[PDB]
């Protein structure tokens, strides 16, 4: 169960125009609010009441109304603009405030493959009663890519946990780690174990394998 | 068009806008329904009562009685409102809102003695009903035919024949509840029978406005 | 001129919290105080706002009858009562600026809310062991959120990700954290990751060696 | 506001072995069952008491338990195989049940590159005050793509909606259209509309280009 | 042949209600659970409420707890589900699913659909997606149509092969659209005329559309 | 603590037409029915509706409205007709049942003067540590009599219990017992023990005494 | 319903010795109080710690213990000491605090007879729909009073309510009035009323009658 | 000899020690959820066959067992590991006696009778961690089987085993039965082996374990 969503992603390079959107249908207002959160940090205000722009904002930044719908133009993108913007629906006096949903908007770069790197498990671990193998796909360009687990050629679901790290600051490349955990028997009860990786970096799936205890 | 299932239908879309009705068969279970009837026979104050039409003075062919604070006038009578409502009708009033998600503060109890008495074509839109009014329709005793028909547009200029018919058995313990545009784009009706019929309590709740 | 949040922190379903906001360099006065909150890695959602001036209070869908917020001027600080907390309820919760009645200028650094059924637990570290070149630690099975991880003391910064916690079934968090590094430095320099969870007191640091 | 989630995807071959796990901590019983949907059909009931098959299931169905992890494994892949499966989590009696996160397996298919068409809105559209550009990916593989509108090269964001049909019966391939809708008065401000494609298939990105009435 | 039929579902305003039955034809209730599980589009499974019938038990989820009331009815072989103060989360395909035991579902019925939304029944406006330069690429644009389902043909049913009649998406107005293209050999474009059947039975209309050139 | 009250009496002779009314102010309803009970015999039902005799009841007993007040007459008072009669206030659907206070028939007699009889607590009861001392009342009429217990011309109040015979089927007379407990110390502390009766065929009490160890 | 009792009689002549006793089995504790009540006015404090005589009560008041029974007498009875005791349970301390069934002690006076007054209703009240039949029991002695209403020779039971007053400070005689309420239709549907009075100084029940309209 | 089969509260003895009370509720719980229970219990209780001891000698009971709670339990001089977690269907079961009985309890006893060969035989539960008149409550699912109880001899008669009042309560499918007052001090009870066949039988037993 989850309350929100998580914000949208959009690619664009320094210099391009930026053109956001909400959208709020049967709307009678004009007091749209547009907010800027970097990672780590509290949200900013940056336009207020539609198209006032807030003190402190650059001159890059617009906001128009066109009927129900509601904009947020970036003229020329600068690094520093690359954040996720959220939308304040209309909010009326009395009445309860809605965010609308993110939108991320990543830094292009020219497409990376990542490096595949796999970790068996480790004795202390298995000392405990739990075995976790980790497969890592580091500096990697776009975010998109699948891991797929298999034990003895068997696919495997649902045993997997992958976290995604946010856009590098140097090269904009991504990183991913996906842990697959078993027990101790159920690690013991299989030899072959191996994540293939597919990006689009990659013109075949890569494969990493190791049997267990070599 | 004939309807007995529970449902919910929308019989018309125009001109007003949607007309919504949704019916509820056993809303009230046998045996209560059975005993309800029963009571609301032996308690309710019905009276039949006077209108005029043509200077002449007459007897509406139903029974009626009428619960709230606020007056209800319709065909020029008047009732008198009553304050207290009886436990039963309070108790399935509060049924009802709970269940259809609609309030009310007024209720019309009609008893048609036998297959003689009726009511016939109209709609519920007497302007203290305010605009699109919701209307909700209980049924005890014997079976009778709920008849309602579409309103013609202004070409026609009232003439109720090349129109839509629709026809709703009204069973023991049935609930009916019209919403929507249903008063301003249709009318309805229950007319006499030719066979026996047993009496047949209704309750007809409504919000009743300054 | 910053606004600071406290009160927040790790709670059982069911129970109850009270998150303080002070205000410094400004006061509320004549004003709108909201609440926001974030799940880890999801859009903002409003859930309660307050009109200084009068004490007009508005709630969102999944809040209201739960939570209360009301602020003292006299002190100079707004407060939100949440009862009857849920795991839904787990996010990290901002303090609101605006002058306006929905523009919020002034927001503050925001404080971390758990619910939860686990209880404070320090982490397991696990020595992701380098091959025939990447390296890196297991910070694994550890409760509650967040917990930090550096390398060599902080002299190790180049090629570092530390990638975002999750939260697996059995209610305690996980992650890891790995390096870059070329071949020929394996045995012949050290790797050292320090975790450091300031809810449970624990630091561990672990050697990675193959 | 959402209650469930989407179902994870898995791609898989004929005649692999598929193993999908279901994990259920501190777990004290027994009673998982396990069910099979169809796309537009209601789920059959596949196994019960965590392994007891239920009367007309393949013999290619299995249920095991492994402590608090459960699990369903098909031993042999067959064409009428490929559906979500969901899985019941323990469901003690007097207590609630809980529906698992659902498991979409869809059939490996060599790599196609998407037909690109982009179709301008209709002049009865435009006689209504309302303009709906749509672009359209035709049969390709994996389902992840992306598709990028631009206005007068000014990016878009928010204002497009996608729908992707299901994986075809005969060919495996999907189809994609997006559909990028504004009113009258800002569709006449722009001249040049284009649709971006990036896709695995395609080593440089597609541009469906059209200019405003053309 | 053991079915089960489920009645009462339809279109409803929030905070409005329904009454759900579920018939058990070929067999009986009693000793048995009644479940009622209900579906989003696209999403997984989400259990409501279930009831054992021999003494009357029930429990419900606690995203519904309060509002909706399960029985069931052993004189009638009915159970039923009064829904009331219906939000908009609601809207869901809704089945009902028996169970010998207290969480093995083995009789399932077909499912009901039910709208619980503030916009009222619309039928279906159809623009033309006219091909141009490509081989093969037409289709029609159903758009602002509430609410679901609506049923896409091309020629009376006559052409079926490459057609793609996209899932439909719920735009930020409350109505419904989607988009059902073909495609086609570009030489009989001049020769072969081309008409999509729309047909929506929530508001009784029928709407053929002509594709042509232009 | 009590939650009920005890009923009243009515002396009524063989013949005589009795009417017990019940008052329900503000009732709305004719659903009203009355009950008889004899000792030691669970109630009857003799009149529903108000005025609907039941089966079995004859047709002396007649039940009658007048506004908000309710009757139950008997034309003619038969000797198997003396005992309790309970009223149903109007029981509407739905809500409780409450039954009125009862109204005891007695039938009416000559005036009976008692015979008064006193006796000692015996010795094998002084050797337990208490010492009972009854005073006999035996047959009488009416049921109202008072009596008084001195011990060395001390007035007494609170010591003393005292129960009444069920009116006798044949002489129509009641008898009354008046006992009073004191412990062993007290009793052996004071010498004349005395039962003074007051009753309406007396012209003056009756004393009934003795002297301690005669 | 009822939560406490109507405190009960204790006939007693001046200078009399009266002992009042207030069992109290289970009693571990000598925190026993006594108080006296006269008619309006407010309970005065007598004895604390079952023996301790109160700051201005005369020295004939005395308070005993005799294991768990507590005792208050009255050596010599005066003129000022008829009144109504309570006595006070071992109240323990935290614990919650219980009152005995009061004692009201009247004066003894000789045999008085009642002289019967009948009221017919004025035709002011007639005017308003109800008929209120008075019947008047003037200064007698005991307190005990049987009052008979007859309408046509018809008992009448449950239409009549009576009151009676205190014992007056001069010839210490008391007083009853009987009050029997119809409405305007009955009252006209019946002839003759009567209330018939039965007493200790009368040897036979006196009979006070009136006809309707004389 | 006295057989009962109603419902009921049945004083059947008032002495030497004072009121022994048992109360029988049959259908307690309904059938077909009855069914359901004895089929997850089965299933799920972490069944074993545990060891006696008696005299210097060693015995695997005839009886599968299961304990739950957060104190142990040490009957024939062996001690079962207290188990912490209830499970959900025991913890609801314990919270409906006690809503129901005013009884509160904190221990509970499975015992799993696999077919007529299993039994327990003569004992009465009179350890001292369960104190004074301990007042313990048993639930019965699966097949039908006697509780039988003998009234212990008093001390001149030098333990007589025979001639004293015996009573047999059948337990059937979802049926109740609670004792308390005297009954562990005056009174023995067994499960004895039937010669016909018996379907599987688990009974539950709650009791308060004190310090
Ligand atoms: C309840 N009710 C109404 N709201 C309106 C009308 N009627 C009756 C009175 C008329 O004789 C007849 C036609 O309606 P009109 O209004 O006079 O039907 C009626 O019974
Ligand atoms: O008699 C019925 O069932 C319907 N009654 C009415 O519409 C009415 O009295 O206004
Ligand atoms: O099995 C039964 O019904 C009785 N059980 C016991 O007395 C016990 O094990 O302590
Ligand atoms: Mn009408
Ligand atoms: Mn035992």
């Amino acid at each position: 169960i989850q309350m929100t969503q998580s914000p949208s992603s959009l690619s664009a390079s320094v210099g391009d125009r930026v053109t956001i959107t909400c959208r709020a249908s049967q709307s009678v207002s004009s007091a749209v609010a547009w907010y800027q959160q970097k990672p780590g940090k509290a949200p900013k205000l940056l336009i207020y009441s539609a198209s006032s722009l807030y003190s402190g904002v650059p001159s890059r930044f617009s906001g128009s109304r066109s009927g129900t719908d509601f904009t947020l133009t970036i003229s020329s993108l600068q690094p520093e603009d690359f954040a996720t913007y959220y939308c304040q629906q209309p909010s009326y006096i009395y009445y309860p405030v809605t965010f609308g949903q993110g939108t991320k908007v990543e830094i292009k770069r020219t497409v990376a493959a990542p490096s595949v790197f796999i970790f068996p498990p480790s004795d202390s671990q298995l000392k405990s009663g739990t075995a976790s193998v980790v497969c890592l796909l580091n500096n990697f360009y776009p975010r998109e890519a699948k891991v797929q687990w298999k034990v003895d050629n068997a696919l495997q679901s649902g045993n997997s946990q992958e976290s995604v790290t946010e856009q590098d600051s140097k090269d904009s490349t991504y990183s991913l780690s996906s842990t697959l955990t078993l027990s101790k028997a159920d690690y013991e009860k299989h030899k072959v174990y191996a994540c293939e990786v597919t990006h689009q970096g990659l013109s075949s799936p890569v494969t990493k394998s190791f049997n267990r205890g070599e | 068009r004939v309807i007995d299932r529970e449902g919910v239908y929308e019989i018309s879309l125009s001109p007003t806008g949607v007309s919504r009705v949704c019916l509820y068969p056993g809303f009230v279970d046998v045996k209560e329904a059975d005993w309800i009837l029963e009571q609301l026979s032996q308690d309710v104050p019905w009276k039949q009562r006077t209108g005029i039409r043509e200077d002449i003075t007459y007897q509406q062919p139903r029974l009626t009685a009428w619960y709230g604070e606020l007056p209800y006038t319709y065909s020029r009578i008047t009732m008198e409102p009553n304050p207290h409502w009886h436990p039963v009708l309070r108790t399935l009033k509060n049924r009802i809102e709970e269940n259809t998600g609609h309030t009310f503060n007024s209720l019309l109890c009609n008893l048609y003695r036998n297959e003689k008495d009726s009511v016939c074509w109209h709609s519920d839109d007497e302007p203290s009903l305010g605009r699109s009014p919701i209307i909700a329709s209980l049924s005890f005793g014997a079976t009778r035919t709920f008849e309602m028909r579409k309103k013609p547009p202004p070409e026609e200029n009232g003439d109720y024949t090349y129109v839509e018919r629709v026809k709703i058995p009204l069973d023991h313990g049935t609930l009916l509840i019209m919403e929507g545009a249903t008063q301003a784009d249709w009318q309805h009706r229950v007319p006499k029978e030719y066979h026996s019929r047993e009496p047949r309590v209704n309750l007809t709740f409504r919000t009743v406005y300054p | 001129v910053q606004l600071v949040e406290s009160g927040g922190g790790l709670v059982q379903p069911g129970g109850s919290l009270r998150l303080s906001c002070a205000a410094s360099g400004f006061n509320f006065s004549y004003s709108s105080i909201h609440w926001v909150r974030q799940a880890p890695g999801k859009g903002l959602e409003w859930v309660a706002y307050i009109y200084s001036s009068s004490g007009y209070t508005s709630y969102a869908d999944s809040v209201k009858g739960r939570f209360t917020i009301s602020a003292d001027t006299s002190k100079n600080t707004a407060y939100l009562q949440m009862n009857s907390l849920r795991a839904e309820d787990t996010a990290v919760y901002y303090c609101a600026r605006g002058d306006s009645w929905y523009a919020m200028d002034y927001w503050g650094q925001g404080t971390l809310v758990t619910v939860s059924s686990a209880s404070t637990k320090g982490p397991s570290v696990f020595p992701l062991a380098p091959s025939s070149a990447a390296l890196g630690c297991l910070v694994k099975d550890y409760f509650p959120e967040p917990v930090t991880v550096s390398w060599n003391s902080g002299a190790l910064t180049s090629g570092v990700h530390t990638f975002p916690a999750v939260l697996q079934s059995s209610g305690l968090y996980s992650l890891s954290s790995v390096v870059t590094v070329p071949s020929s430095s394996l045995g012949t320099q050290t790797y050292i990751c320090n975790v450091n969870h300031k809810p449970s007191n624990t630091k561990v640091d672990k050697k990675v060696e193959p």
